[PDB]
């Protein structure tokens, strides 16, 4: 299990984050985004609710899942292993290669 | 009170990411 | 530098007086924005190449 | 058999483009996302009754009106 | 030129009574190649609405009211004809058929994946027919790209969760997923492409060490050890 | 235009005596800005309040900001509850 | 109009149906293979025709299932709002 510290702060997430598409590598909590702490750039559209919770028996993969392996692809365009812990770590890079095929 | 410069906490990106939470992996001793 | 706070979630129906931890303290009232959401962009703009 | 989900509630319609949902578009016809969250709750209930819908709905709508929506 | 997109942006502008689109024999008859019976539900209707209650005041000025009347005239008689037929339609009905039940299901089925441009399956090379395949996916991308990025689900599940005027239920995005998940991987498109010929390139290639009744056969083993053969060293 | 900017300080001063109602950080966290509240989230779309038809000086003193918000009918919610168990 | 339901509503309902409906399909696989986007103005008018027929049905016959299935959720929009901490230059 990761940890998810939240941006414009040092608090941590406790169960929900809320990503970011156009930083993309950003979280908040759910009180920052509550009250929109994020900065004037952004506009409370581009934040998607993730989770953070272990999944459940493995092949089953969600649509968060696949919204972030597709996210890994779009950032790293190879290096697996850093596909496989932007998923979250709890898969195997022989396993998200048999995914994305 | 108004000569009380406060302090930054700054988030240092690749720590808001995806940070984990080696000898518990048998095989260095 | 000049800083805020976060809402504090004192109820409505408190009627309480107001106490502060430091004299040096000031209070304010935030007016919620409200009207038609500005027209947000479309999904080519949220999550376009790089 | 693994088959690419078809997601037809984001899929706008072609022949008529004016009976589509609220957010996807850019007595009274129109349609309201309250009588729409009405008309899925009645159906989830009353199972096609198509009267207890049709003022469940709040009676501007009729009966005709509430099946060329539920079709 | 869009007299039906005209009326529309002349509308959106406020300013309709300004212009007045010069009804003469040279402004409002070039667009109009009578008006050319508008086919939306009310979209384009409305318009001629408006268009008549603000063309009453000048009155005299645009000479393009009457062909708008006797469409008026048109949508008034086919109305009452198709008042006239639905109430001989009811009328007409059997009273007893008995409707099967696992073809309505068909019908129904069949109807709603033939509204949204979907392909049905029956149960009743080549570059010509590759740019055919490759200008429907640009039909997806430029219409998924149009979707409001400030969408949101609402499902039946959320009265539950007992949601405040400020609590952030905890299905909310369920379709915004949804609709990104199509988005990115209708881009990552020639790069599955990209690794799937790095991978049938490199299975493939070899054919005839893994699989094992190509290199039980008698030919291939021959030209296997055939090719391993070393010079003759002359004295 | 920068992204990594702190936006978030702490004052020195341990005045955690009267403050558990606050953000606390586990201290006090001030943000370099004020907070944005809003009324509802869900925008209720059709509603000629709102979406403003074309056809036909008049006021209108709605009870709350609840008819513009999705709510749900208790009915269906006491349906839901039979349906618990 | 109708103009042909009259005439068919005195038999059986549900030929017309799926004879419009292999129409339908044969006409959208001519404008796949046709490099065209909008619908022609042939099976629009000729769609609307299909759903009228079903509503008829509905209204007059009362099936014994009329089944439903349903995804129990519909897009809204949702409000937005800019961060209320101001850009730094
Ligand atoms: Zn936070």
């Amino acid at each position: 299990h990761k940890v998810y510290i939240c941006h414009t702060c040092g608090n941590e997430s406790i169960n929900v984050r809320y990503h970011n598409l156009r930083a993309r590598d950003t979280n908040l909590c759910s009180r920052c985004f509550q009250e929109g702490h994020f900065g004037a750039n952004f506009q409370s559209s581009d934040f998607i609710r993730l989770e953070n919770n272990g999944n459940s028996v493995k092949k089953n993969w969600s649509d968060q899942e696949m919204l972030l392996l597709l996210e890994g692809i779009e950032m790293y365009e190879d290096q697996w292993e850093k596909i496989a812990d932007h998923v979250g770590g709890h898969k195997r890079v022989e396993d998200c290669i048999e995914k994305f095929l | 009170f108004e000569t009380m410069v406060a302090n930054p906490i700054k988030v240092s990106r690749l720590q808001s990411n995806g940070v984990l939470t080696i000898h518990y992996s048998l095989a260095n001793f | 530098m000049d800083l805020f706070s976060s809402i504090i979630s004192k109820s409505n129906l408190d009627k309480r007086p107001h106490e502060l931890p430091n004299t040096n303290f000031k209070i304010n009232n935030v007016l919620p924005q409200t009207d038609i959401e500005n027209e947000a962009p479309r999904l080519g703009f949220v999550g376009a190449n790089t | 058999k693994k088959e690419f989900p078809v997601n037809l509630t984001i899929k706008k319609n072609v022949y008529d483009s004016a009976q589509d949902f609220n957010a996807l578009q850019d007595v009274k016809k129109n349609w309201s996302d309250q009588e729409m969250l009405l008309l899925l709750e009645g159906i989830e209930m009353y199972e096609d009754q198509w009267e207890k819908i049709a003022d469940h709905v709040g009676g501007h709508k009729r009966v005709e009106d509430c099946i060329e929506k539920f079709l | 030129l869009q007299e039906q997109s005209e009326l529309m942006s002349t509308v959106m502008n406020n300013t309709p009574t300004t212009v007045a689109a010069l009804a003469a024999v040279a402004a409002a008859s070039e667009t109009n190649g009578t008006i050319p019976k508008p086919r939306s539900s009310a979209q384009l209707e409305q318009l001629l609405y408006r268009y008549r209650a603000i063309q009453n005041h000048p009155k005299e000025n645009k000479l393009e009211i009457k062909a708008i009347e006797d469409t008026f005239r048109n949508i008034s008689r086919d109305q009452d004809i198709y008042e006239t037929k639905l109430d001989t339609l009811r009328k007409s009905i059997d009273k007893g058929f008995q409707y099967d039940e696992d073809l309505l299901n068909k019908h129904l089925v069949a109807l709603q994946l033939l509204e949204k441009d979907t392909d049905v399956p029956d149960y009743f090379g080549d570059p010509d027919t590759e740019i055919r395949i490759s200008a429907r996916i640009s039909n997806r991308i430029n219409e998924l790209e149009r979707l409001p990025a400030n969408l949101g689900t609402y499902s039946l599940d959320d009265c539950l969760e007992f949601i405040t005027k400020d609590d952030l239920s905890s299905r909310m995005d369920t379709f915004k997923i949804k609709a990104l998940v199509e988005l990115k991987s209708l881009k990552l498109l020639t790069k599955q492409k990209s690794i799937r010929q790095k991978l049938i390139n490199n299975v493939a290639s070899q054919a005839h060490h893994n699989i094992p009744y190509l290199r039980d056969s008698p030919f291939t083993a021959a030209a296997q050890r055939s090719v391993q053969i070393r010079s003759k060293v002359i004295v | 235009i920068m992204i990594d900017a702190a936006s978030s300080f702490v004052l020195p001063i341990s005045i955690t005596k009267n403050v558990d109602v606050l953000q606390r950080t586990d201290e006090i966290l001030w943000f370099r800005g004020p907070s944005v509240i809003v009324n509802e989230r869900i925008i209720n779309s059709g509603d000629p309040h709102l979406s403003l038809p074309l056809n036909r000086n008049e006021k209108e003193s709605l009870p709350g900001p609840f008819v513009l918000g999705l709510r749900p009918s208790a009915k269906f919610t006491a349906h839901r509850l039979s349906m618990l168990r | 109009g109708d103009d042909e339901i009259e005439n068919f509503r005195n038999g059986t309902p549900d030929k017309l149906v799926s004879d419009s409906l292999l129409k339908l399909k044969r006409l959208r696989k001519e404008r796949i293979l046709n490099k065209v986007l909008k619908p022609t103005t042939e099976e629009r008018e000729l769609y609307f025709k299909v759903k009228r027929i079903l509503k008829e049905v509905i209204l007059a016959k009362k099936v014994s299932k009329v089944p439903i299935n349903n995804v129990r959720a519909f897009p809204v929009l949702q409000t937005n709002y800019n961060g209320s901490i101001p850009v730094v230059r």
